């Protein structure tokens, strides 16, 4: 597998006139997902990871903006990354997102993690847009190669023992730490419990405790819940992503949690602005910003 | 379509 290869070709497009797809070898494409998928599988469910480093929210296909954020923020290895997952479906080249994404994983294995995010999951993929992008530009059995390897993504993320990282939120099931590291791998993303939560949930300023989610599936969570969860935890942060927001960040109960979005005019249907959130080596948080159009 | 569109 020649990576350098992969990514030369990847960044080729560096510079276009958004549209342009690159289009790698099938054999490629699977060695990406099974060298990656064995890179997952040896790390923890649970990363426990160090500052200072970049975090991003959604993608879902947006490979233009992917590279606008790389040429904002450092391509790796000159900043470490954290992405929180939803990588793929709803935009024009998730192809090429997954690509980047998983070649980079594994030339800077333990300086590039990715989390797993609802859209990893070959349910909601067959539905919002990557198996038809599969089976389009390749074909039904690689689109089983890439859920094969979205099985085996860990699923949360500690950087310093302070700020706790995961795609949706907390979960009413969210006891302890081990409950998460003691989840088994590869997987599916069940329809209901803990895995289902961390994917799915969100924060909602109207809800006390734990209320229904609209979404038809996890729940919501209010202010206090979050306060709880830092003080029971010996925590200072929940970084998430999951919801778009318009300014591409936004924080929630008294600063204690940030929602990150790195997609900007999402769909083209929201005029948001897509953002990363900078983690100095104090964990101090600031943010690079792709304005709307 | 609220699966988040
Ligand atoms: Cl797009
Ligand atoms: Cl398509
Ligand atoms: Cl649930
Ligand atoms: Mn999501
Ligand atoms: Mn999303």
């Amino acid at each position: 597998l020649n990576l350098d290869s992969i990514i030369g070709r990847l960044l080729e497009v560096q510079g276009s006139r958004p549209g342009k797809n690159v289009q790698l070898t099938e054999n490629e494409i699977r060695g990406l997902c099974l060298k990656s998928r064995e890179i997952f599988l040896s790390q923890p469910i649970l990363l426990e990871l160090e500052a200072p480093l970049k975090i991003c929210g959604d993608i879902h296909g947006q490979y233009y903006d992917l590279l606008r954020l790389f040429e904002y923020g450092g391509f790796p290895p000159e900043s470490n990354y954290l992405f929180l997952g939803d990588y793929v479906d709803r935009g024009k080249q998730s192809l090429e997102t997954i690509c980047l994404l998983l070649a980079y994983k594994i030339k800077y294995p333990e300086n590039f993690f990715l989390l797993r995010g609802n859209h990893e999951c070959a349910s909601i993929n067959r539905i919002y847009g990557f198996y038809d992008e599969c089976k389009r530009r390749y074909n039904i059995k690689l689109w089983k190669t890439f859920t094969d390897c979205f099985n085996c993504l860990p699923i949360a993320a500690i950087v310093d023992e302070k700020i706790f990282c995961c795609h949706g939120g907390l979960s009413p099931d969210l006891q302890s730490m081990e409950q998460i590291r003691r989840i088994m791998r590869p997987t599916d993303v069940p329809d209901q419990g803990l895995l289902c939560d961390l994917l799915w949930s969100d924060p909602d300023k109207d809800v006390q405790g734990w209320g229904e989610n609209d979404r038809g599936v996890s729940f919501t969570f209010g202010a206090e819940v979050v306060a709880k969860f830092l003080h029971k935890h010996d925590l200072d942060l929940i970084c998430r992503a999951h919801q778009v927001v318009e300014d591409g960040y936004e924080f929630f109960a008294k600063r204690q949690l940030v929602t990150l979005f790195s997609a900007p005019n999402y769909c083209g249907e929201f005029d948001n602005a897509g953002a990363m959130m900078s983690v100095d080596e104090t964990l101090m948080c600031s943010f690079q910003i792709l304005k709307p159009a | 379509x609220r699966x988040x569109x």
